[PDB]
């Protein structure tokens, strides 16, 4: 399969989520996700084949996680946005007030802008800190899909939201949502990845 | 808020 941040891939043939970004840790291929989407060597599959297992997470606390692949996926330097694509070009960490789309299985590719940092969310599970939040709307199944700017830097995976009963928070104002994203700078360094660019 |  060709590994592009925001496509679906399933976990243990049960729960879905969406690929946050291709990366290598010396000539192993992995995805960066959020660390609720699975456990450490859970099946995640694309499109129904088997692409690798979970070899780290951490959940809750933080939010994280890196799946390592067959050498047969193709990593890519790119996130889905309809069906094109934005090139990933680094991680640089944009400030608060800086614009910022997201990409995602369930409600594609959405934008809005970086209004708070250091977060804390109380998922039923325990807290999980240091959380970046954002107004760009999401929906259930986007949980580690990637959040970049358009000048592709990459800023972090999909956490969670202040989700309505529709599944996600795109009927309620950019004022009222809350979507929050783990960093990815502390993923990169914690697991001594390299973010696949172009 | 919750996970996703």
């Amino acid at each position: 399969a060709n590994i592009v941040g925001g496509i679906e891939y399933s976990i243990n043939n049960a729960s879905l989520c969406s690929v946050g970004f291709s990366v290598t840790r010396g000539a192993t291929k992995g995805f960066v996700t959020a660390g609720h989407c699975g456990t450490v060597n859970a099946t995640a599959r694309i499109g129904g084949a088997v692409v690798g297992t979970f070899a780290a997470r951490v959940f809750p606390g933080n939010d994280r996680a890196w799946v390592s692949l067959t050498s047969a996926q193709t990593l890519l330097p790119r996130v889905a946005n309809g069906s094109s694509f934005v090139t990933v070009r680094g991680s640089t960490e944009a400030a608060v007030g800086a614009a910022v789309c997201r990409s995602g299985r369930t409600t594609g590719y959405q934008c809005g802008t970086i209004t708070a940092k250091n977060v804390t969310a109380n998922y039923a599970e325990g807290a999980v800190r240091g959380l970046t939040q954002g107004n760009a709307c999401a929906g259930r199944g986007d949980s580690g899909g990637s959040w970049i700017t358009s000048a592709g830097q990459a800023q972090g995976v999909m956490s969670g939201g202040n989700v309505q009963s529709n599944g996600n928070n795109c009927g309620i104002p950019a004022s009222q949502r809350s979507s929050l994203f783990e960093r990815l700078q502390p993923i990169l360094s914690q697991y001594g990845l390299s973010l696949v660019t172009g | 808020a919750a996970p996703l």
